[PDB]
């Protein structure tokens, strides 16, 4: 099933990267009641908050991520979105390795490194979600950008497992 | 805000300022808003038996009216005249309205 | 599920997937049967403090297993402790005056309305101030 | 549990029963005089506490009591008039709040010297202003127009230790691989 | 078999573990939901006893 395995790996790599990049770009992570400058229903993201109704509707303001070393570090890490962006970068490099595998079948470690990038991307994604939720805590609902990040995590982990299966079976088949 | 641009009774603003203006209009008199020097509302010191603050200013003759948020009390009604109340109120309690911590577990 | 917030449950599920995948990865590319299915079964049984049929033997497998064991112990204890808290923890005029979720009224042109209007008592003055403005 | 079991003042009695929070009044005010001359059990208890307590719970100005509650980190409960209390709680830094009902009911009056010729006209002026809605409008202008489950934060450290352990395990696996592969 | 199934289930509920674990996917689904049920029920017993004491 190596053809189907490589198909799943490539399609999944593209899907994880697309979902995570959209999530990091779009602004529907959190539905709350704040203010775009009275409080109205808004829809914030990782960088901007916007009004969902009323006169100023469609008006967005940069999130003042900033207004205790731990509080300072959490606010810094959440302000720069280090972890979501790191997970996007690692998904990009994993995609590059998956593509490069076919154009260079001499080296085996290429697809193994793809798998490791995808697994690492998932872990960065988890840390981002935790930092984001924790920083918000310092009524509401989660939007579709949040769930795009979550689905990116699940797909990234699946593609990593498939990639490692491909590498294992190549070494098992060739060695014996 | 920017009282320096103004001088006299026109240096101040607030509910009682407009109320004094409206009372002056209806009664037909001119007036100068003098802030009490003590900065105290009014009380009879049990030792000296002297009234201080706005009530003292009224009784001793230094002032002719008091248009501050001055509560109607029995002790004050015995020494100064009060009109019908222009605002209701009561004594009330004012109180101040904790991040768990990363390793709080 | 009430003792823990929805975000804790969701992150427990994500952490479960991530632990299972990293246990599978460090076990395949290690000198010295944790395939992915068995890794998921080991992790599920570890979280339910129900043990298993296989434990990791490598240093990297044992680090992964150890931190998952620690996480499990803190999270399960937190569930039981907060459930014990929930199960252990107006009935007055003051109570009615302090809150604002319950609206309270009187009969119009009645002795009770007149009583509240002409009251000098703190609590009832607060009650009247609310009732006069309520819409 | 001790946490969830905790409770606020919500009334005057709850402030009188405890002694951890000091509560004061304005010096030379109607509130101090009201407490001094009271014969109600709770109020007599409160006065006996306030007169003897050291340092002086009393303050010199309303702003002074406001800053004392704001800077006492929730250890000071100021007893003031409801109108001032409401106005303050409606303005930033809105970290203060009115608790419970009123303790009594009274009102402000326009004062004049005893035997003054302004007494009658001022009374009639106040009645005119009250019947014409002027006092209502002024009040509305100057007061109104001014205007649990454990959370991820309680266990975030355990998540960070977990993901850090997974990262460390992957690094150790790579090091072992490179060592055993040479 | 049936007798070992009864022993596995009893040991799971008492949190004493076992000498055999399911190896199939269907056996593991059954075992997993019984493990979850056991965890909620025993935590509920301890928590409510703490409340009563
Ligand atoms: C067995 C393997 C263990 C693996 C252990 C691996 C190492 C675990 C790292 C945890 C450190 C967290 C930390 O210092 O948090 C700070 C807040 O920090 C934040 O709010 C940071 C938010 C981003 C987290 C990354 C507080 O730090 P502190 O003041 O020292 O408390
Ligand atoms: C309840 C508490 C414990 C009681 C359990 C003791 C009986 C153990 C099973 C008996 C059994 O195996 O006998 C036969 C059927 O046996 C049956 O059909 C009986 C089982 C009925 C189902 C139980 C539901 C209600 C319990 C009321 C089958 O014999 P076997 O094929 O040898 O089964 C394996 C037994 N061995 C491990 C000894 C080889
Ligand atoms: C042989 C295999 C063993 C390897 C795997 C074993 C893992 C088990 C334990 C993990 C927790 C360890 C980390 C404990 C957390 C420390 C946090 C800390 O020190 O916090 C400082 C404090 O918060 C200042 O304010
Ligand atoms: C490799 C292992 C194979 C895996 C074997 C499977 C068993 C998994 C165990 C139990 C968890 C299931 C219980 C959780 C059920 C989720 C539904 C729920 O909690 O409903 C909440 C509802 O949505 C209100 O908002
Ligand atoms: C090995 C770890 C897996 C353990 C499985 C535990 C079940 C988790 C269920 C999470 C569902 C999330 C829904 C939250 C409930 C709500 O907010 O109403």
């Amino acid at each position: 099933d190596r053809g189907i395995q490589m198909l799943i790996t490539t399609v999944g790599a593209f899907a994880a990267f697309s979902l995570m990049t959209i999530a990091v770009g779009t602004d529907y992570w959190l539905y709350s009641r704040g203010v775009c400058r009275e409080e109205v229903m808004t829809h914030s993201g990782l960088w901007r908050t916007c009004c969902l109704e009323g006169a100023f509707r469609g008006v967005c303001k940069k999130i003042d991520h900033f207004p205790d070393t731990a509080e300072y570090l959490l606010r810094a890490v959440r302000a720069s979105s280090v972890f979501p962006i790191l997970s996007v970068t690692l998904l990009f490099f994993g995609g590059l390795c998956v593509a490069a595998s076919e154009f260079h079948r001499s080296r085996h470690s290429v697809i193994l490194s793809a798998g490791i990038f995808f697994v690492s991307a998932g872990l960065s994604n988890i840390i981002g979600i935790i930092v984001y939720i924790s920083a918000n805590a310092g009524s509401y609902s989660y939007g579709w950008s949040f769930y795009f990040g979550a689905f990116s995590f699940i797909i990234a982990e699946i593609v990593g497992v498939v990639a490692v299966h491909i590498y294992i079976e190549k070494h098992q088949q060739l060695r014996a | 805000k920017n009282a320096n641009q103004f001088e006299g009774n026109d240096r101040y603003e607030g509910y009682c300022v407009e109320l004094a203006a409206e009372i002056a209009k209806h009664v037909g008199y001119s007036y100068r808003l003098e802030i009490v020097s003590d900065g105290k509302y009014g009380a009879r010191d049990p030792d000296t038996k002297a009234w201080n603050g706005m009530v003292g200013e009224l009784v001793y003759g230094r002032a002719d009216v008091a248009v501050a948020p001055l509560t109607i009390t029995l002790v004050r009604e015995e020494v100064i005249d009060f009109s019908k109340p222009f605002m209701s109120l009561g004594i009330s309690i004012m109180i101040k309205k904790s991040k768990p911590g990363v390793f709080s577990f | 599920l009430d003792p823990l917030a929805y975000e804790i449950w969701m992150c427990i599920v994500f952490a479960y997937i991530g632990v299972s995948v990293v246990l599978f990865l460090v076990s395949r590319f290690s000198p010295y049967e944790f395939g992915i299915f068995n890794s998921l079964w080991f992790s599920l049984g570890a979280f339910m403090q129900q043990g298993c049929d296989i434990s990791p033997r490598s240093l990297s497998g044992r680090i992964v297993g150890g931190v998952w064991w620690f996480f499990t112990l803190i999270i399960i204890s937190s569930y039981t402790a907060n459930l014990a808290a929930f199960l252990t923890v107006i009935e007055s005029a003051e109570d009615l005056a302090k809150q604002t979720e319950i609206a309270y009224g009187t009969l119009e042109a009645g002795s009770t309305k007149e009583f509240f209007r002409r009251s000098k008592i703190a609590v009832f003055e607060k009650m009247w101030t609310y009732m006069k403005s309520a819409e | 549990t001790v946490e969830r079991m905790v409770s606020p003042i919500e009334s005057a009695e709850d402030l009188a029963k405890q002694t951890e929070i000091a509560y004061g009044t304005l010096e030379a005010g109607s509130t101090k005089e009201f407490f001094r001359r009271s014969k109600i059990a709770v109020f007599e208890k409160m006065w006996t506490y306030m007169k003897s307590a050291e340092p002086s719970v009393f303050v010199r100005t309303t702003e002074e009591g406001m800053i004392r509650v704001r800077k006492s980190k929730g250890k000071y409960a100021y007893l003031l008039e409801s109108t001032m209390n409401e106005y303050i709680e409606q303005r930033k830094p809105c970290d203060t709040m009115k608790v419970g009902g009123n303790l009594d009911s009274k009102g402000y009056g326009i004062a004049t010297p005893k035997g003054s010729a302004l007494r009658g006209p001022v009374n009639l002026a106040v009645l005119k202003l009250s019947e014409q809605g002027v006092l209502d409008k002024l009040k509305s202008k100057w007061w109104y127009d001014k205007g649990s489950a454990l959370s991820l934060s309680n266990v975030a450290g355990v998540f960070y230790i977990l993901i850090g352990g997974l990262g460390l395990a992957m690094l150790v696996a790579l090091i072992e691989f490179c060592y055993k592969s040479r």
